[PDB]
């Protein structure tokens, strides 16, 4: 039932699955004409643009980590420490 | 049917979006026009706010000025405004407050008082025949009195 | 009433009474007895 | 349980005893043909409208 | 009677008589529930009670403990005319002669109505009812 | 009847509408779909009250296609017919089976068999009108119809009325 921010006791590191689905969904949105928040260096492939947004944490998403008891947490990808 | 037993979403017990309990809101064809015509005004103010950065002619003209507000996909509401206006005899929300004061004084159901205020009758038998739910729940002389005060509240506009 | 012994034989159920009177249980009789089953009975069985 | 070996017996006992399935098992989500709670699908992805104005 | 209470449902005693038998004041005829409900439900038409032609109206029914049609009509008309005349020329001062004479006139009117005479005096009694109602309105 | 009820709708948005102003778009869609349309559960939706305090809740992303789903709770003025309900209306189309009364956004039909015997159909007039023993039912004429039954199909509602009973007919 939405655990508050002071009680979030999950791993602050972004896993490979979270990075994978964030890059996949973000790249899918970029392929569907989504507003890009980072200036492009001449890229054409959507996955490279998604990784470019992840490298600067400009992806506007938040992860709803489901807990085994039915609860969940909201860890934004901007505050998640990548790698 | 018409036996004070409506559907599930039309039951006497209603629930708002906050989670509290509220009685079913039944409106007669008097304030029901002033509420649509009312909210369309503030809707016009809302349409002209973001833009910065005898009785029939005014009705249709205002319905055109409000038709320009909407996207031309709800003209049945304007034709409904012509229906109500062509079948409305009330005006001003103060008199409507008096009408609610006369309807709630008997202690009836909101749907029943809605059918009372929405129909034009002269005798009590008319109200008892057009409304099958009201036949013994309230006295006939009191209904005739309500129709008398209402008859004094109606004015040709 | 003495409850018989129900045995499966050729897609049928034969009841044996010792009292010995052996009679084959028909589908209509078993279905009738099942129609006379109370709630606590079959709900105590797992239905 | 029915997927592994004895399908008909498990199904018949299930229907007889009025059994209920939670449908978060692997094979169950496979049979129904939608996302299962494994890896990438073990979490939902949301959007924060307060982050779009950043 | 136990043999006539509806031309279609005349003998419902062995069918568990759970339905009532309404009587319209403009027919004085017994009709069971499932029949009369369809009668006024399909439209205000006459009942086929022994070839009855008087139209049966919607609702406006009554429960009857059975005191014969004559006495029931005499007490309905008696109460109605008693309400039309109200307390006019009755308990106004305390006189006994004129009061009993007026009561004699009223009972003679009810007598002419329950007898009908020749459908001529009863119409004058109806005009008297309209006049008395006009006096009660004023 | 003209009732007011709090309704909830799930709005789908394309990933191209994820700008900071997207909330406005929501309301825009929330109007374009809700006002004027009809539902078989709440009747003909007329207007939508409270345009400023519209709750947005939280938007969720469904798997494929990447479109956004929203659950909006609002207050709206709707019109729902009921069986055995005395209403008033004006005729539009005429037929040998009966004239089609227009009550608000609903086009009620009155069967010829549900009419009194004195009311007869007249086709020799232009337009064809129902002439009785005192009243003449024409298009522009106002008739008080007692609705007997209503049908609540999805996004389509039709009702059947009658004027055979007393205190009904032309106004
Ligand atoms: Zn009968
Ligand atoms: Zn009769």
């Amino acid at each position: 039932k939405a655990i508050p921010k002071d009680q979030r006791a999950t791993t602050p590191y972004m896993t490979k699955y979270e990075r994978a689905r964030i890059l996949g969904t973000r790249a899918l949105q970029i392929s569907m004409n989504a507003p890009v928040f980072v200036d492009l260096e001449g890229e054409t492939d959507p996955l490279r643009i998604a990784m470019k947004e992840l490298a600067e944490k400009k992806i506007p998403l938040v992860i709803r980590r489901y807990l085994p008891d039915g609860s969940f947490e909201d860890w934004s990808v901007e505050e998640l420490i990548v790698d | 049917a018409a036996t004070l037993q409506l559907g599930q979403e039309f039951q006497l017990k209603q629930i708002n979006h906050q989670g509290e309990e509220e009685e079913l809101i039944a409106l007669n064809l008097s304030e029901a026009r002033l509420v649509i015509k009312e909210a369309l005004v503030e809707r016009r103010r809302a349409f002209k706010r973001s833009q910065k950065k005898t009785r029939e002619k005014e009705l249709e003209s205002i319905d055109v000025l409000l038709e320009q507000t909407t996207g031309g996909n709800n003209k049945d509401l304007k034709n409904t405004m012509q229906y109500l206006t062509n079948f409305s005899r009330f005006r001003d929300q103060e008199t409507v407050g008096a009408v609610i004061q006369l309807l709630k004084s008997t202690g009836l159901h909101p749907f029943e008082v809605a059918q009372l205020g929405s129909l034009a009758c002269d005798t009590a038998d008319e109200a008892k025949t057009l409304i099958p739910s009201l036949n013994n729940k309230i006295s006939d002389d009191e209904l005739e009195r309500i129709l008398k005060e209402l008859s004094n509240l109606e004015t040709l506009y | 009433n003495t409850q018989p012994t129900i045995r499966k034989d050729g897609l049928k159920l034969v009841g044996s009474w010792k009292k010995p009177e052996l009679r084959v249980l028909s589908t209509e009789e078993i279905l009738n007895i099942f129609k006379h089953i109370s709630v606590k009975d079959f709900t105590s069985l797992g239905f | 349980r029915c997927s592994f070996e004895e399908t008909v017996e498990i199904l018949f006992e299930a229907g007889a005893s009025a059994e209920l399935d939670d449908c978060r098992g692997v094979s169950e989500n496979v049979i129904l043909g939608q996302m299962a709670p494994i890896g990438t699908g073990a979490f939902d992805v949301m959007i924060d409208e307060e982050s779009l104005v950043k | 009677e136990n043999k006539d209470m509806c031309p279609i449902c005349k003998t419902d005693r062995y069918l568990s008589p759970d339905v009532k038998f309404l009587v319209n004041p403009e027919c004085y005829h017994r009709i069971c529930e499932s029949c009369v409900d369809r009668i006024f439900s399909l439209g205000p038409a006459q009942c086929p009670y022994k070839g009855c032609d008087k139209i049966l109206r919607k609702n406006k029914f009554k429960t009857q403990i059975f005191d014969d049609v004559e006495v029931e009509k005499e007490v309905d008309i008696r109460k109605r005319v008693f309400n039309v005349f109200n307390k006019t020329i009755d308990d106004f001062n305390g006189d006994l002669v004129e009061y009993n004479k007026y009561l004699e006139e009223v009972e003679d009117i009810i007598y002419k109505l329950d007898h009908g005479i020749d459908v001529a005096k009863t119409e004058e009694k109806l005009r008297t009812y309209e006049e008395l109602n006009k006096q009660l309105i004023m | 009847m003209f009732f007011i009820k709090d309704l909830s709708l799930n709005i789908t948005l394309h990933p191209s509408f994820f700008g900071p102003r997207m909330k406005q778009y929501l309301k825009t869609k929330l109007l374009e779909e809700v006002e004027g349309s009809c539902t078989g559960k709440f009747g003909y939706i007329l207007c939508v009250l409270d345009y400023d305090n519209i709750d947005i809740q939280r938007g969720r992303i469904l798997p494929t296609d990447g479109s956004a789903e929203f659950n909006v709770k609002y207050r709206a003025v709707v019109f729902k017919p009921f069986k055995g309900e005395v209403v008033d209306g004006t005729v539009v189309s005429c037929s040998q089976h009966g004239f089609e009364v227009q009550v608000g956004p609903m086009k009620v039909f009155v069967t010829k068999h549900l009419m009194p015997q004195d009311l007869t159909f007249n086709a020799g007039s232009n337009p064809p009108s129902y002439q009785s023993s005192e009243d003449v039912i024409t298009i522009k004429s106002r008739i008080r119809v007692k609705i007997e039954g209503c049908i609540s199909q999805v996004s389509s509602i039709h009702a059947i009325g009658s004027i055979k009973e007393d205190y009904l007919g032309a106004i």
